[PDB]
DNA sequence: AAGGGAAAATAAACAATACATAACAAAACATATAAAAACCA
């Protein structure tokens, strides 16, 4: 009746518990490994973004992150008396 | 027929860059300058296909024809036998 | 009458720019063309005039740090009231909004508003505007350049301050569109092999004798008290050789010489000795390895998986294999140079099922690596990048040259050169 | 090239088609259809258990699945999960992908209102901030208690608007969140061309076959073929002046005196004289003006004698003769 | 083992279709200000 209108919302175990003590315990080992590489990727960009004092000092520093999944997020240092901002440009925003 | 450094592939591109912006070549179907503003703005949004084929296959055409090169290049230069075919 | 400067190779061109520019507005022609390609120092030789002439006043604008004409008008009107504040600070001002203008009427509307309060000045003073890089504006057209020519005449001609222009542009095909306006042009020629080296030596002695990479290598080797002239010679021996072993590679540039020096310089420094400071010819014979290579390129075995590797090796087949021949030569019972043809879907899996080592039937991961290859931009759509999924009319094509195909053929032990036959 | 063509077919009107179509789709294979529907009913506890793991469930298979999804999502799952967490049950947000009028802005404006507006997310509403606003939704949701609060359904995921690529990546970031269960169905044979290993990483799709060979009643409506002109000008003649019927009758006779192509047509001068012969056409202007009305509704053609010819077939014009003209 | 001869290949003229882009339309996204409309007070 209404199906031609688009996106109409509407508002209408002895075994399994032994799974439940095993599944999440495994997943604590998963995501803790996930933040390890997350801390790894965030570290190795951060030191390398700084401390590179070139002599000409009229060139930008470029970084090629080969093999990267186009989703790698970055955090920045505070580094007071100077604002440090992040700009992202997706090929959808490249006309 | 005789000591001349034949260059590579990876370097001619650096020479090929100046040759197209010296206008000795043109792109094959490239309307250069639009007449007014809104015709140029209609060409800016248009994503192109020639960039989507790589650098070494953009079909470049010619601005200065071969036969006219013989009249300007002196015969003292070694490539003068190559102006004529 | 004006105080001309002196420079290296603009001896004719300094005269004309001293000719076509005076502090008096009546002798000053309205519009002007400084033309030449990049690599002539026109931004050099113009400012080099202006430092020698503190009597005039210059307002410097930069189109290349702008993107369009609509800010370019906002660029002009913000700066003249900025300049005239710093030239006549006694004159009171109804300061206008430079953000307000967006249309070519609004400039001469506002310049009619700006200059009228400055009418009480003592003599007809000119004011030179400078636009630098008018061809590389990224929204240019035909009817912009003439739009800025007639701006002077829409101004009231009897005002005490007169605005006049100087245009810097390149790509002399563009100037040939407007020769009928006959505005005075001063062309800037390109350079010859000696004067490239002659410019480059008097501009790079001030850094390459004072770099610490020399100064480290001074105290690191047994330092004989070599003179600055002895530092000048090895610097000059460096420049007079680097332009000799590279001029055919770079043309008559200056910018492309200014950085290739700054790549090969410390690698040249390490291969000096204590003794070769007096021995320049043998020093080149010891530092030879850099002088025959470019060192500007900072061949990958590609990351993609095995079934995706055969997915690539079937896609290169329809750069030459037409449908009239392929089904005969690939039975289950030259355009290597030319631009690639256009695919459709399922012609891939037509060739993919044939050339794979009945051994495969599940095609879920095969469909996975297609749009994986679409994100790598190695096979792209002919049309826009949107509806290519549902099979409407969509044609596909590779974008990889032959060599990377040739390595990836042997990387999976597959033979491809048999099936390419002229 | 003597080809049999769809024009040379015994055609069927509007009410005749849809009624006998409704007879088949509700009486052809009825007994084995619910016999399939009872067989797959035992899989329903298996879907409930896997869906707690945040798995994007995807249904492929031949035939329409639209009826099956709405039974499985609404009646079975959505109150079962609310009872098993411990009050209104879990909100169901369907997405009709066969409806082409789905955009990315409107459905996501529903989503952030369907999801919790705990903060001022309208402050981050700024100019494409959609991926920006959902990114601030994701990292907050990584540190929330794990429970489903919403199940969404996307029918016909290869649909004409959902298959657009800026919409597809939008759904990709939704699926990584643990609080929402994503139960969708596609119908295309090239549906796994839509996803790379980037999106399926965000998706973690699993697959199940459902093939009930359904007729797709709703999904046939937006689609069209030549059933949905010979049929177009069949209705305009039923409401006109009575003279236009006669001057088309004299038109259709000598244009079928000789497929109905150009060569059977007639010259303008003699046709003026012919429609002057039966005291119908006064002159050229009075002829042409009520011939422009046949031209304006594209009911006749003219090519070059000055040949006006009808673009309908040989079989069609005698059907136009004996039925509507007579 | 020879050989016929039909499948396959080549070429060339011509017709029919697809493609790249120009020109534009329209919807989403965005700001501005005078008039209405609440609304304290
Ligand atoms: N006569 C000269 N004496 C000294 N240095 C010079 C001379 N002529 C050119 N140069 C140098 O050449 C450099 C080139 O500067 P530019 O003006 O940018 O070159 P260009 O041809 O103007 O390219 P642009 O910037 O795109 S217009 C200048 O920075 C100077 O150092």
């Amino acid at each position: 009746a209404d199906a031609q209108r688009s996106h109409y919302t509407v508002y209408p175990e002895k075994r399994w518990e032994l799974y439940h003590q095993l599944h999440s315990h495994f997943h604590d080992q998963v995501d803790h490994i996930i933040d390890n590489i997350e801390a790894d990727l965030k570290a190795e960009i951060s030191d390398l973004l700084y401390s590179e004092t070139t002599q000409k000092r009229r060139c930008f520093n470029t970084i090629f992150l080969l093999g990267s999944d186009s989703t790698t997020k970055i955090e920045l240092k505070d580094e007071s008396s100077r604002y440090n901002v992040l700009i992202e440009l997706t090929p959808k925003e490249s006309p | 027929r005789i000591t001349i450094k034949l260059w590579l592939k990876k370097d001619v591109k650096n020479v090929w860059e100046n040759l197209v912006q010296l206008d000795f070549f043109t792109e094959k179907s490239a309307v250069g300058l639009r007449d007014n503003a809104t015709a140029a703005f209609y060409a800016s949004n248009y994503q192109f296909q020639g960039t989507m084929i790589p650098f070494d296959l953009r079909s470049y055409q010619m601005q200065i024809i071969l036969q006219e090169l013989r009249r300007i290049i002196p015969k003292s230069n070694m490539y003068y036998s190559w102006t004529q075919l | 009458n004006v105080t001309t400067p002196e420079v290296a190779f603009r001896e004719y061109q300094t005269n004309c720019l001293a000719s076509y520019i005076s502090a008096d507005p009546d002798i000053t022609p309205s519009n002007l063309i400084l033309q030449g390609y990049s690599g002539t120092g026109k931004t050099y030789t113009l400012k080099k005039y202006f430092n020698a002439n503190p009597n005039l006043h210059a307002v410097w604008l930069e189109p290349v740090e702008l993107v369009s004409w609509k800010p370019l008008l906002q660029a002009i009107a913000r700066t003249v009231q900025y300049k005239l504040k710093t030239l006549y600070p006694n004159i009171p001002t109804t300061d206008y909004d430079p953000l307000q203008v967006e249309e070519p009427f609004l400039l001469v509307k506002t310049l009619h508003n700006i200059f009228v309060q400055y009418e009480s000045l003592q003599e007809k003073t000119c004011l030179f505007l400078i636009l630098d890089g008018f061809d590389s504006l990224q929204d240019l057209d035909a009817a912009l350049f003439n739009k800025y020519i007639k701006l002077n005449e829409l101004l009231p001609k009897d005002s005490k301050i007169n605005i006049k222009f100087i245009y810097t542009m390149l790509e002399t095909s563009f100037l040939q569109r407007y020769s009928t306006h006959c505005i005075p042009t001063v062309m800037f020629p390109r350079y010859n092999v000696d004067e490239v080296s002659t410019i480059l030596v008097m501009s790079r002695c001030g850094e390459l004798m004072e770099d610490s990479c020399l100064r480290k290598r001074i105290i690191e080797e047994q330092i004989t008290d070599c003179t600055d002239d002895q530092f000048q010679n090895v610097a000059a021996n460096f420049i007079h050789l680097i332009v000799q072993a590279f001029h055919s590679y770079t043309g008559n540039d200056i910018f492309a010489l200014n950085d290739l020096i700054d790549f090969k310089w410390p690698k040249y420094v390490s291969r000096i000795t204590k003794e070769n400071i007096f021995e320049p010819l043998a020093l080149y014979k010891s530092a030879i390895k850099l002088f025959l290579s470019t060192d500007d390129n900072l061949s990958q075995t590609y990351d993609l998986s095995i079934i995706s590797k055969y997915l690539l090796i079937a896609s290169y087949i329809c750069s030459y294999l037409e449908p009239r021949y392929d089904a005969s030569i690939f039975s289950r019972k030259n355009p290597r140079y030319l631009q690639p043809s256009l695919f459709a879907i399922e012609r891939l899996l037509a060739i993919f099922q044939a050339i794979f080592p009945s051994l495969m039937k599940a095609n879920i991961e095969v469909f996975q690596n297609l749009s994986e290859l679409h994100t790598l931009k190695l096979i792209a759509t002919t049309m826009n990048k949107n509806i290519d999924y549902l099979s409407p009319k969509v044609r596909w094509k590779v974008n990889v040259p032959w060599e990377i195909i040739k390595e990836i053929s042997e990387s999976v032990h597959f033979n491809i050169s048999d099936y390419f036959s002229d | 090239k003597s080809r049999h063509t769809m024009s040379m077919a015994p055609d069927v009107t509007r009410e005749e088609f849809s009624l006998v179509s409704n007879f088949f789709n509700e009486n052809f294979q009825k007994r084995p259809r619910q016999k399939l529907f009872e067989i797959q009913k035992k899989m329903f506890p298996q879907y409930w258990f896997e869906l707690t793991q945040g798995f994007s469930l995807l249904f492929y298979g031949v035939g329409s699945k639209r009826n099956f999804l709405e039974e499985f999502a609404i009646d079975y799952l959505s109150p079962k999960i609310a009872y098993s967490q411990l009050v209104n049950s879990i909100p169901c947000l369907i997405l009709n992908g066969y409806n082409p009028s789905c955009n990315y802005r409107d459905v996501f404006k529903e989503i952030t209102d369907l999801l919790v507006p705990a903060e001022l997310t309208r402050s981050e509403t700024k100019g494409n901030h959609v991926i920006l606003q959902i990114q601030k939704m994701i990292d907050f949701y990584k540190n929330q208690p794990l429970d489903i609060k919403l199940i969404l359904v996307v029918h016909n995921l290869d649909g004409p608007s959902i298959r657009k690529n800026t919409f597809q990546t939008m759904l990709s970031f939704l699926s990584v969140i643990r609080q929402i269960a994503i139960v969708a169905s596609t119908d295309h044979i090239y549906a796994p061309l839509l996803w790379d290993n980037m999106k399926a990483q965000n998706y973690n799709f699993v697959f199940h076959d459902i093939s009930n060979f359904e007729p797709s009643t709703v999904e046939s409506t937006f689609q069209d073929v030549m059933k949905m002109g010979a049929e177009g000008a069949k209705y305009v003649l039923q409401s006109l002046t009575v003279n236009s019927k006669k001057m088309y009758k004299l038109l259709i006779e000598t244009q079928m005196q000789n497929r109905g192509t150009q060569r059977t047509g007639v010259e303008l001068k003699l046709f003026n004289h012919l429609c002057a012969a039966d005291f119908i056409a006064s002159n050229e202007i009075a002829l042409r003006s009520m011939l422009r009305e046949f031209i304006e509704h594209k009911m006749a053609n003219i090519t070059k004698m000055e040949i006006i010819w009808v673009p309908y077939t040989y079989a069609e014009l005698e059907k136009l003769l004996k039925t509507v003209l007579n």
